[PDB]
């Protein structure tokens, strides 16, 4: 599986840009794609999505009606047609996908990103930003959401994201409880509809990087500002 | 309520889609049943439609998709899997002439044909019956008489009437002549014309399949 | 024939044998238990995906997620709750007789007329469910195949033969002789060391999966064995056929212990089913109607008439929460 | 006088009307839409109850109306609703029948066609044609057709063109001119194009069975010569009688001289309602798959 | 002629089973019946806040 983004470069601020996503090694057409950009030294903030079948499509509130996604499943490539930019859209966009049904992963692969340089919400608040930890210590990061998550049908819609410095985020906790496929089972999760907790067992030199909170419970997809660990 | 079942249902609804395109594509294709008891010229034919288990053959003729399936490769109960073919449009039936002398051979295929034609799970499947290998038939009965096969008959050893009573003994071997039609052909190298026995034999199972969900039969 | 004569001899033996030990029948023991006949089931889902007969479903361990075998090509996993298609799989031979969900819940498995058993793998780096490997040992068509681990299914086929399997090689590591019809259904035991098979002969054998022989043979029934389920115990199972006869072997007894048959029924088995106390019997019919037993004492406890074709496959959840019968009019429908 | 059952056969026929067509056309409904798989047929045979069934739903106060001698005593909505009701359903019922034919024409002429491009999908797309154009058919009703009260006290629903006139020639004149027009498309459209087309449809599919030798009872041709007549019988009559009355459209207002023709308008129009009636048991209860699932559901 | 001398020694190999008399053998059946009788659903319709289906 490879999303490779392609489109990032320097605009003058009004400009228009259309951002490709290369996504190759997996049926594009039956998953279902996202945009989450990164502002620079800052946190993930979700801007753009289109369902599997391209008939749900919704626009993070900053960017809906200036920027337009689409895709190409023939082509097998994500598109983000952007206009309007402004000074505040410069960032790096990640291509994600996400299927959905019972049992499924989503968010579980994300693109290397491309770098633009222009020259209500269910809010997740991280309490901390910095944690010193040791290579020996068991973190437990902590998470908040100001609306409940636990849902009806018995899911708590919380995704805990790992991005390591210089790389893209990867999914680690789904739904709060099970870790994705490829993850160490030292990570684990836990909640109760909010405050929820990502407890590491036995911190390894790879575990060191920011980690992101998201809720799936409603759109916009809100992620958290984000706990780092220090080595 | 639903956050991503959401998507689910859309997922749901998306793999809805396509079942009803593959049902729409797989119910637009003629199902034929390919069947004959040991040693007769199904594989033979098979050859002349342009195409271990279920040999599935497909072949267009006239713009029409035909699907055959020989099951001459199953050695067990047919009443454990035959049931699996209630729905196809005429069951091809082929039996070897020059197997009246044979072992007897000849015989077996009439149990066989029996035991399809009044079952249960065809009693509306039309049969195209194929007398197959007429011109080993001709040569053989010269010097091998029809009685060697069928101690009662009252007749030439000729083939233009023999195959005649091959075709009667076999025809008449139906109790449900009212709802269903045998189509018997005389097959030993044909020049693509069996294609267009089968084609037609089809297209009247067809009209009167269309007639059945009508009113008018 | 010197020596078919003392195969006479032994029957007489271990006829006699398994009649010393019926010193007191199942229906006398349970003429004081409190009867239960209220057994009415709803359908509290109908699933109609499919296009054509279903043949074959299976439950998942989860009780949420079913697959289901049909005619139209499609293996389709089904979210039981909300009536969602999970996947729907299009095999390579439409004529599939048999599907299982493998315990994990990472592969299905799909045979029939083809003469081979195709694993699917529904959890993969891609989002589609690909082939994992096609078993093609077989010379019959395959009725049954259950799974006993990701690497081992074990299967059923009209070649006589039961089959046991290494997936990751694909070859049959232990080859179950011994029957003399074709193999019609398999029921694993609850430990998944032993399994029973019903095959045309009217006979159930039980096997040994790490020997690889038959320990038992259960002939009670007149015509071929269409079903087979172990009791929730494991110790006995119930046998379904074309008899319109239900019956309940006991392997530490080895012999019939029940009889489930009605004069009213002329139709035979597809079926069966036991509840997770094994109280109740699910047996699929050909009247077009489920029919509940009451296992202990052999009496219809509720009637599943929601189809409107012959019913082929019903299974009921590990949870025991509700019993699902597929049909041959295209539709499978959960009752609670 | 002699004239006295006219008034009294119209009221009988339309009452056993509207019990025989609710019945048939609801069991046809239920079975076919609800208890049968989807098919061509299914979906055919089901719009054509859906038309036949409102319209028999809507034909008591069609019976109260023609019983109080066609006064109207509902108010300006239902007038403006119930004679929708017929026109849209009535239209729909012989375009329906006529797509019918056609369909049944194709599937014995060119069966090979048939059998790769007939399909539910296209069934749905296309059986909304008939739909669609009985509304446009229909908007003469929508736009002309209102209560208009007598200073004796009687409200009857008429064309009234008070408005769109303005003037008592002019009034005439566009009176004249759109009264023309569905009385003209009420024959072109409601019968020579329907009735042409299952004459040809049905006529064709007996000399192909005839030709082909699929005849072995007399079944086929008692069902094919049923569902020929009875669309003629019932609905023949009434259409001549309402296209005598647009030919002679002006001598019936300024000078009467025909009173012949509008008391036969009504003995005519129940019989062209009863082929509403009919419909149910011509189309579909003879077919032994609907019967089967009729008892098998019961 | 095989069949005889194989099928023989299968009987014999099913001869020899301690088999238990049907008595115990049936009160063990309803011994588990009743011990599960409480965990079994289909036997009793359990109130709809439980059930998942509706
Ligand atoms: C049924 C009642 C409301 C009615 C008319 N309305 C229609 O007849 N509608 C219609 C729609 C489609 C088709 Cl095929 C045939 C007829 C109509 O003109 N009447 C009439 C009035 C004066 C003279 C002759 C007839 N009367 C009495």
């Amino acid at each position: 599986v490879q999303l490779v983004e392609s489109g990032g470069g320097l605009v003058q601020p009004g400009g228009s840009r259309k951002l490709s996503c290369s996504a190759s090694g997996f049926a594009f057409s039956s998953f279902g794609m996202h945009w989450v950009r990164q502002a620079p030294e800052k946190g993930l903030e979700w801007v753009a999505y289109i369902s599997s079948g391209s008939g749900t499509i919704y626009y993070a509130d900053t960017v809906k009606g200036r920027f337009t996604i689409s895709r190409d499943d023939p082509k097998n490539t994500l598109f983000l047609q952007m206009t309007s930019l402004r000074s505040e859209d410069t960032a790096m966009y990640y291509c994600v996908r996400s299927i959905y049904y019972y049992g499924s992963s989503p968010f579980d692969f994300w693109g290397q990103g491309t770098t633009l340089t222009v020259s209500s919400d269910i809010v997740m608040t991280q309490a901390t930003s910095s944690v010193p930890v040791t290579p020996g210590e068991s973190v437990s990061i902590s998470c908040r959401s100001s609306k409940s998550l636990l849902h009806s049908n018995g899911n708590t819609y919380l995704y805990w994201f790992l991005q390591r410095p210089g790389q893209s985020p990867q999914l680690l906790i789904y739904r709060m409880s099970n870790l994705a496929s490829g993850v160490p089972e030292r990570f684990s999760g836990s909640g109760s509809g909010t405050a929820f907790t990502l407890t590491i067992s036995r911190l390894e030199a790879e575990d060191v990087g920011v980690y992101y909170c998201m809720q799936h419970l409603e759109y916009p997809l809100t992620f958290g500002a984000g706990t780092k660990l220090e080595l | 309520l639903s956050a991503e079942d959401k998507a689910a249902v859309e997922r749901s609804k998306m793999i809805d889609r396509n079942l009803r395109e593959d049902g729409e594509k797989a119910a637009r294709e003629v199902k034929l049943l390919l069947l004959g008891a040991g040693e007769s010229g199904k594989s033979t034919i098979v050859k002349q439609m342009k195409i271990t288990g279920i040999v599935e053959t497909h072949f267009t003729f006239k713009d029409l998709h035909f699907k055959m399936f020989d099951v001459g490769a199953q050695r067990s109960e047919r009443k454990k899997w035959i049931h699996c073919f209630e729905g196809v449009t005429a069951i091809i039936f082929c039996v070897a002439l020059s197997d009246y002398d044979l072992v007897n051979r000849m015989h077996e295929s009439m149990k066989l044909f029996d035991s399809i034609c009044n079952n249960k799970w065809f009693t509306d499947t039309s049969i195209i019956l194929f007398l197959n290998k007429k011109d080993l038939f001709e040569e053989k009965i010269k010097k091998s008489p029809l009685t060697i096969c069928y101690p009662e008959y009252a007749g030439s050893n000729t083939y233009e009437e023999a195959a005649a009573y091959i075709q009667c003994q076999f025809e008449d071997l139906n109790k449900r002549k009212d709802t269903k039609e045998i189509y018997t052909h005389f097959t030993c190298s044909t020049d693509t014309k069996n294609v267009q026995f089968v084609f037609d034999a089809v297209t009247d199972v067809i009209i009167k399949n269309n007639l059945k969900d009508c009113g008018l039969f | 024939d010197q020596l078919r004569q003392e195969a006479e001899q032994l029957k007489n033996q271990i006829r006699d044998a398994r009649k010393a030990c019926a010193d007191a029948t199942l229906s006398q023991i349970t003429n004081n238990i409190d009867p239960v006949g209220r057994i009415q089931m709803r359908t509290r889902r109908t699933l109609r995906g499919h296009l054509a007969k279903i043949y074959a479903m299976h439950w998942g361990t989860d009780s949420r997620l079913l697959v289901s075998a049909s005619q139209d090509g499609k293996l389709i996993i089904w979210d039981s709750y909300t009536t969602n298609k999970v996947h729907a799989i299009p095999l390579r031979s439409s004529w599939v007789m048999t599907c299982a969900y493998a315990p994990s819940g990472n592969y299905v498995a799909c045979g029939g007329l083809d003469n081979i058993c195709s694993i699917y793998n529904l959890k993969t780096r891609e989002g589609n469910v690909r082939v994992s490997r096609e078993l093609a040992g077989h010379t019959g068509y395959l009725s049954c195949c259950r799974f006993l681990d990701d690497n081992q299914i074990v299967t059923s086929s009209g070649d006589t033969t039961c089959a046991l399997w290494d997936i990751e090689t694909g070859q049959q590591t232990t080859t179950f002789t011994g029957h003399t019809g074709d193999v019609m259904s398999l029921s694993l035991a609850p430990d998944t060391r032993l399994f029973v098979s019903g095959a045309c002969d009217a006979s159930a054998k039980l096997w040994d999966v790490r020997e690889g022989m038959c320990r038992q043979t259960f002939t009670g029934h007149e015509s071929d064995i269409n079903a087979i389920c172990f009791f929730p115990n494991g110790n006995a199972f119930a046998t379904g056929s074309d008899d319109a006869t239900c019956r309940l072997f006991d392997l530490r007894a080895d012999q019939e212990l029940m009889t489930y048959s009605h004069d009213n029924i002329i139709c035979g088995i597809t079926s069966v089913s036991f509840s997770k106390s094994g109280r109740l019997l699910l047996a699929g019919y050909d009247d077009f109607n489920c029919n509940v037993w009451d296992a202990l004492k052999a009496d219809r406890a509720g009637v599943l008439a929601g189809h409107d074709n012959r019913v082929s496959c019903l299974g009921v959840t590990d949870d025991g929460m509700a019993v699902a019968t597929g049909s041959w009019d295209s539709f499978l429908k959960i009752w609670n | 006088a002699g004239y006295t059952v006219l008034r009294i056969l119209p009221l009988v026929v339309l009452g056993v009307t509207f019990v025989l067509g609710v019945l048939g056309n609801g069991l046809v409904i239920w079975v076919a839409g609800f208890r049968m798989t989807r098919t061509v047929t299914t979906i055919c045979y089901l719009n054509l109850a859906l038309a036949d069934f409102s319209f028999t739903a809507t034909l008591p106060f069609l019976i109260v109306s023609m019983a109080m001698g066609e006064k109207w005593p509902f108010g300006w909505f239902l007038c403006k609703l119930i004679h929708i009701v017929v026109d849209i359903n009535l239209f729909g019922s012989v375009f329906l029948i006529g797509f019918i034919a056609l369909d049944r024409c194709i599937c014995v002429l060119h069966p090979v066609w048939a059998q790769n491009h007939r399909t539910v999908s296209l069934a749905m797309k296309v059986i909304v044609g008939p739909w669609i154009l009985a509304l446009v058919l229909t908007l003469p009703v929508f736009l002309f057709l209102t209560t208009v009260t007598i200073p004796n006290g009687d409200t009857y629903c008429t064309f009234n063109f008070a408005s769109w006139g303005g003037t008592p020639e002019e009034r005439l004149k566009v009176a004249i001119t759109m009264l023309t027009a569905r009385g003209i498309i009420r024959f072109v459209i409601g019968f020579s194009l329907p009735m042409s087309i299952v004459a040809i449809c049905y006529g064709l599919i007996a000399a192909k069975i005839h030709k082909k030798g699929m005849i072995k009872s007399s079944r086929p041709l008692r069902v094919l010569t049923a569902v020929v007549a009875s669309f003629f019988i019932c609905w023949f009559p009434f259409q001549l009688v309402a296209l005598l009355g647009t030919v002679w459209l002006k001598e019936m207002l300024f000078y009467g001289k025909y009173k012949i023709i509008d008391i036969l308008v009504n003995p005519t129009s129940s019989l062209a309602f009863f082929n509403s009636c009919l419909n149910p048991m011509l189309y579909v209860f003879v077919g032994q798959d609907f019967r089967e699932r009729l008892i098998h559901s019961l | 002629i095989a069949q005889a001398r194989k099928l023989v020694e299968q009987l014999k190999m099913e001869a020899n089973i301690d088999r238990i008399k049907v008595s115990k053998a049936a009160a063990d059946l309803m011994a588990y019946c009743e011990a599960h009788a409480k965990e079994d659903p289909l036997l009793t319709p359990v109130p709809a806040s439980e059930n998942p289906f509706r």
